[PDB]
RNA sequence: GAAAAGAACCGUGAAUAACGGAGUGAAAUAGAUCCUGAAACCAUACGCUUACAAGCGGUCGGAGCCCUUUCGUGGGGUGACG
RNA sequence: AUGGAUAAUAAUCGGGCAUAAGCAUAUUACCGAAGCUAUGGAUUUGCAAGUUUGCAAGUGGUAGGGGAGCAUUCUAACAGGGUUGAAGGUUUUUCGUAAGGAGGGCUGGACUGGUUAGAAAAGAAAAUGUAGGCAUAAGUAACGAUAAUGCGGGCGAGAAACCCGCACACCGAAAAACUAAGGUUUCCACAGCUAUGCUAAUCAGCUGUGGGUUAGUCUGGUCCUAAGGCGAACCCGAAAGGGA
RNA sequence: UUGGGCUGUUCGCCCAUUAAAGUGGUACGCGAGCUGGGUUCAGAACGUCGUGAGACAGUUCGGUCUCUAUCUACUGCGGGCG
């Protein structure tokens, strides 16, 4: 096939308003702890669960929604905002490159550390 | 409690340094085996003195 | 020369794994359960095929029961009379019959009785 | 002791399932709009509202 | 079982435990409202109550009281001189508790223990 | 990457963390963890089942429900029950 | 048929249960295996026709013995394919007794391979096998002397841990000051929170930039010598070398 | 269906009571429940055997008892559904 002919027709991200956060330096099972609070609810009730979770994996996801918003404002120039009524369609929390490191143990040995990262991705969609 | 290896840099150049090792009949092949095999650091002799 | 028989390695690994396709837990993508999975699935489908011979013929002798005991008779004196008066037809037939026809069983049996 | 067993990605999700979060009370307030903490005071711009007053003026 | 103490420890020895309710009475007396936990407000309220109570009638033995309590002059004549004069003829409680959110650190419940003869600008109804 | 032409500039964001655009290219899902990039492993969406039922988890029978169809005693998925 | 004691987690015709569904003899029908037969197909020896067919006897199998073959890498000849898409990866269809062959869609963007003959670094599921990657235990143990912290201001997007101040507590023949051994820039100032700090950090013995060590009298050499080392000459020993 | 003296003791004898001070099994129940007093670790000494190194169903003094509970089995407490 014609690489340009496939990448033109992948291409449709026009449409479709995202973001993504990559190198998070947590953990993913603390943050698909989070994740699953706000996997489909809308864009202002999201938006106030992350505000006030007592979790520290969200004062990085609540502005990861906002950015995916402005991205969703960029696309859609032409109408406002409140009409549309966003939420959010797909959240996924994906695992990341992982430091190592040892810790020594008792007598003489040594231990493995990971230090684990993240990667999130958003999709709005809306509801018209 | 007390180890092994308890530093003296004249203890360590009296037993392992140059000067040691040239003295020596079989102590001056050590320097060509190194030499041989290409070691970058020779005898203890080459960590650099205080300045 | 240095030979290695890397790509069909796998290629040969992949044709007996597809066929542990629906296993419970890692008996469908880790390699060394799947194979243990697999041949011990051929092992039980050698035999059950034997089986299947003989678990279908008393079917059929359980509905010719039940279709004879209808007329007052039994499995038993209805095969006697039935082998001793040359008709020739085997339980699968005979089955369908009771099951489906009910009037050609009982003309079957009306005949030989 | 020692597991003898390796558990089963089956039997470590079923068992994940109490270890869900759990949302906050998120209260609104009619008075400026701010979402707060239900029985909990918020600041809204240099003072602090809790029950339609306002506690400290900080502005 | 602790079926009936009434006494919240706070995680300290009774030493310490004392000092640190002795140190903040000094805080909330200069400074008419300070930021503490929940459960160290709810002690504070239960040690600092009293002490407002004694302070309604200047005498030299009730000064000398308050004083084995908050161990620092300056505490003793700033709840003697305006503090008692603010107050008035109170019933009770001198003070009020207002949850103002969690903390950063270690997620603990704050409060905002104020006192009420000071705080001109809510009432609560 | 053939050649740095290695992403000027704009927006969210405290941020020269990251991302979404805009330009380079034949390709940016070739973006410097950079050719193609599998398996173990970790997740999301959709279709079918599962809270009275005991064991190498499969095999032989078998409804029901979803896709496809040269139209079929054709194909694919899940499968109550023996 | 009846009486002649029984063992320790709850028991037994396998169970329900049966007065025949128990026992003894006789008869008939039926069920009952991968046994035998009926149908289709494949293969090994022996016998004939030829250049596969017909008949007969077979065709469980460990140690072990024999015969036909597949894939992989490369080479010699002839004949090919590919940027109008090669190898590789992912799905699907079909063919063969099997190892395997061929075709289609998607990614991929440069090599590949048919026939005959040849060679071998020629095939993994196990060796408490080796290297790399990733799970489980699990968000569990632990976060390293039970001397202790509280509040108010400051920078800051962000403060339980940073700076300032007021309180509290601990050591104090010490947890105070000098300094030897040793370390060899960790010292001081400004920017930074990526990695390092068992947490965050605006902080740092961490990162990057600019600085810092001044001797006639202090410690060593230029002065001396002990234990010990080297040692012309001399004495020994295959050599190297030993004594002195 | 008792408490003590002796012994590492099981056993056994004795003392004082009681209605009685049962016989046994459960890896001579139970050490991921406890102790290590005895026995089979390295030291030392006695009697005896062996020329000797050394040994004894002979005696005496001293001598490190590891593990964060996965599945099932128990004692308690909850969520989901019917």
């Amino acid at each position: 096939r014609k690489r340009e002919t496939a990448d033109a027709r992948k291409e449709a991200n026009k449409s479709i308003a995202f973001a993504k956060l990559n190198n998070c330096p947590t953990s993913p099972r603390k943050m698909r702890l989070v994740a699953d609070l706000v996997r489909g609810q809308k864009v202002e009730r999201a938006l106030n669960i992350l505000r006030f979770s007592s979790k520290e994996a969200s004062r990085k996801l609540e502005k990861l929604l906002l950015s995916a918003i402005n991205n969703w404002e960029q696309k859609n120039s032409e109408g406002n905002l409140e009409e549309a009524g966003l939420f959010v369609k797909e959240i996924r929390v994906d695992g990341g490159m992982m430091l190592k490191r040892l810790r020594p143990a008792p007598q003489g040995r040594a231990h493995r550390i990971r230090k684990r990262s993240n990667h999130v991705t958003i999709v709005l969609g809306a509801i018209n | 409690s007390k180890r092994t290896f308890q530093p003296s840099k004249r203890k360590r150049r009296n037993k392992h340094g140059f000067m040691d090792r040239m003295a020596s009949a079989n102590g001056r092949k050590v320097l060509a085996r190194r030499r041989a095999k290409g070691r970058h650091k020779l005898t203890v002799s080459s960590e650099p003195r205080h300045k | 020369p240095r030979s290695v028989n890397s790509v069909a390695k796998r290629a040969r690994r992949k044709k007996i794994m597809k066929q542990a396709k629906g296993f419970f837990g890692r008996r469908k993508n880790v390699w060394t359960v799947a194979k243990n999975a697999v041949e011990k699935a051929m092992s039980y489908a050698y035999r059950d095929r034997k089986q299947n011979k003989r678990n279908f013929r008393s079917l059929w002798i359980q509905r010719i029961n039940a279709g004879a005991r209808l007329e007052g008779m039994s499995y038993s004196q209805f095969m006697g009379k039935v082998k001793a008066n040359g008709i020739e037809l085997n339980r699968k037939v005979l089955a369908d019959l009771a099951m489906n026809h009910p009037e050609a069983f009982k003309a079957i049996l009306n005949k030989v009785k | 002791a020692h597991p003898k067993r390796k558990t089963s990605k089956t039997r470590r999700d079923k068992r994940r399932t109490h270890y869900k979060a759990t949302v906050a009370q998120i209260a609104t307030c009619p008075i400026t709009g701010e979402a707060h903490l239900y029985h909990r005071a918020y600041w809204h711009e240099g003072k602090m509202y809790y029950r339609g007053q306002v506690v400290i003026d900080k502005s | 079982m602790r079926h009936g103490k009434k006494i919240n420890h706070l995680s300290r020895q009774t030493g310490h435990r004392k000092a640190m309710l002795a140190n903040m009475a000094c805080s909330l007396i200069e400074h008419k409202r300070i930021n503490t936990t929940v459960a160290k407000a709810k002690a504070l309220k239960q040690f600092v109550e009293p002490l407002i109570t004694k302070s309604k009638e200047d005498t030299t033995h009730n000064r000398r009281i308050v004083f084995a309590y908050l161990r620092s002059k300056y505490a003793v004549t700033d709840l003697f001189r305006d503090v008692a004069a603010k107050v008035g003829d109170r019933p009770g409680g001198y003070t009020r508790i207002i949850k103002v959110g969690n903390r950063l650190g270690d997620n603990a419940d704050m409060a905002m223990i104020e006192l009420v003869d000071f705080n001109e600008l809510y009432n609560g109804g």
